[PDB]
């Protein structure tokens, strides 16, 4: 459903904003590896919780 | 450290719900003009003598 979707969507974006906000949540070596492809760290990030 | 990180987020998530919504109702309706006199069409013609 659309609304599913939107909502997942809009949840996905607050929750990677608030952990790399700050001292984030995981760790350079983490990073590290989801940016290996040329991604950024939040972008890698965020696909893998998905 | 982590723990903290973890339950903002989540806290986060929660908050993002909705109240309700707000507007307002006014298509169809429309300003009235006040007319103040009425347009009567009448003329009274008489001959100069009066007959």
């Amino acid at each position: 459903t659309s609304g599913s979707i939107i909502n997942h969507a809009n949840n996905l974006n607050k929750v990677i904003n608030h952990v790399f906000a700050d001292k984030p949540l995981i760790s350079e070596t983490m990073l590290k590896i989801l940016t290996i492809d040329g991604t950024t760290g939040k972008d890698g990030y965020r696909n893998w919780l998905d | 450290e982590d723990m903290a990180k973890i339950y903002g987020a989540v806290a986060a998530v929660s908050k993002n719900v909705n109240s309700s919504v707000t507007y307002e109702v006014k298509r169809g309706t429309h300003e009235l003009i006040k007319v103040p006199t009425i347009p009567h069409n009448l003329v009274l013609i008489q001959s100069d003598n009066g007959k």
